[PDB]
């Protein structure tokens, strides 16, 4: 049977609270941004298919990265 | 407060930019919708649906799925009934489902099975064509069958813009004191109680 | 797209 | 007794409990196993 | 309101044009909606059938959703494990007193 010893400084746990709060908010928002970005690229692939039909030269020069 | 204000202002700007970009790309979607109603219809409704333009709106009818094992592709696009004319896309014979009539047809875009064999173009020397067939492509020369090939056999270029977001990792804050209260007490030379 | 589709021409039943 | 927290949220993660209090802006970290009060010497105030 | 009523052909997105020249061969099964003011006008067999609201047409979205919420305000109260009074009182004898 023993005695629990307590630190005089609670600020480590308050830093933990603030960091966890900020980190959860930022992670959630940036994951939402990541999901939206991936969905938007997948969505724009359709417009790229149609523009590829309209003008193969410009579409290929833009997608390949070198002018062709 | 400092961090929250900065993050809130940045993410509000991102939200405004996102809304404006969606509203701005609506125009491109309208024009593509005119160009090929089927594909844009399928992307916008979330399922393969045939579409056509009725004035300023879209008429949509659900497409019916057909298993891959019931499709056979013929050899030459040259229609023998029209010398000097050729099929622009390969012919197929497909059966809707086993115990069915083998329905003749033509391969349309994105693995469509079109009942109407109307896509006819003049034949041309130098013919070299790839077409979506199941999970891969098929390749023809001179309006004659050459071979099916896997998707990995063609060079892949990306229209996607990369964005690499990683999460902030977990962090553990341990208790930390410059001097414990016991050190403060022992800092005195004489303790009256002792 | 492993699965083929047959797409009957649309009617204005659904718009 | 130091704090009374009317809203304490407990989350389990990585083999640890995190007890968060929005009112006092504090996150405590404990192990999953409980602490038996019998290990405390003269700790009869804690339960009551 | 008081000018000469000009006859023309409707355009795209509520355009009003001056020349009636967009002529296509007639076809059976003609069924068409057109942007009319704040809604649509529906024609069947090249005859004015009726107007309708945009709410009568089912809406599909080309927009990608993205839901950003602000980090809310937080208030940090003063919080100490032990006050100075507690630290000073933890001594058994106070020499001054």
């Amino acid at each position: 049977v023993e005695r629990i010893k307590t630190t005089s400084s609670i600020e480590f746990a308050r830093l933990q609270f603030t960091y966890n709060h900020i980190q959860r908010h930022v992670n959630d928002m940036l994951g939402r941004i990541a999901v939206a970005w991936c969905e938007l690229q997948n969505h724009e692939l359709t417009l790229w298919n149609e523009a590829r039909k309209l003008n193969p030269n410009a579409i290929a020069s833009a997608t390949v990265g070198r002018r062709v | 407060n400092h961090i929250q204000r900065h993050v809130n202002d940045m993410l509000g700007r991102i939200a405004v930019a996102w809304c404006e970009l969606q509203n701005h790309e609506l125009t491109l979607w309208n024009e593509a919708r005119k160009l090929n109603p089927n594909a844009i219809a399928s992307a916008t409704v979330g399922r393969r649906v045939s579409a056509r333009m009725l004035g300023d709106v879209m008429a949509v009818s659900t497409c019916v799925p057909v298993a891959p094992d019931n499709v056979i592709v013929q050899n030459s696009m040259r229609v023998s009934s029209r010398p000097g004319t050729c099929y622009s896309r390969p012919l197929v014979s497909f059966r809707y489902e086993d115990q069915g009539p083998l329905i003749e047809g033509q391969l349309g875009e994105n693995n469509e099975l079109r009942l109407t064999r109307d896509a006819l173009e003049p034949c041309t020397v130098g013919h070299r064509r790839y077409f979506i067939f199941g999970g891969g492509y098929v390749y023809f020369e001179e309006y004659a069958y050459s071979h099916q090939l896997s998707r990995a056999d063609v060079t892949t270029v990306s229209t996607f813009i990369d964005l690499n977001i990683t999460m902030l990792e977990d962090h553990e804050f341990v208790p930390l004191e410059v001097y414990t209260r016991h050190e403060i007490k022992d800092s005195g030379l004489l303790d009256y109680t002792e | 797209d492993a699965n083929f589709y047959v797409c009957p021409p649309p009617t204005g039943a659904t718009v | 007794k130091w704090q009374e927290v009317d809203e304490m949220l407990r989350a389990e993660y990585g083999g640890s409990f995190r007890f968060s209090s929005d009112a006092i802006s504090t996150t405590f970290t404990t192990n999953l196993t409980e602490y038996s009060l019998s290990r405390v010497d003269l700790g009869d105030c804690i339960g009551r």
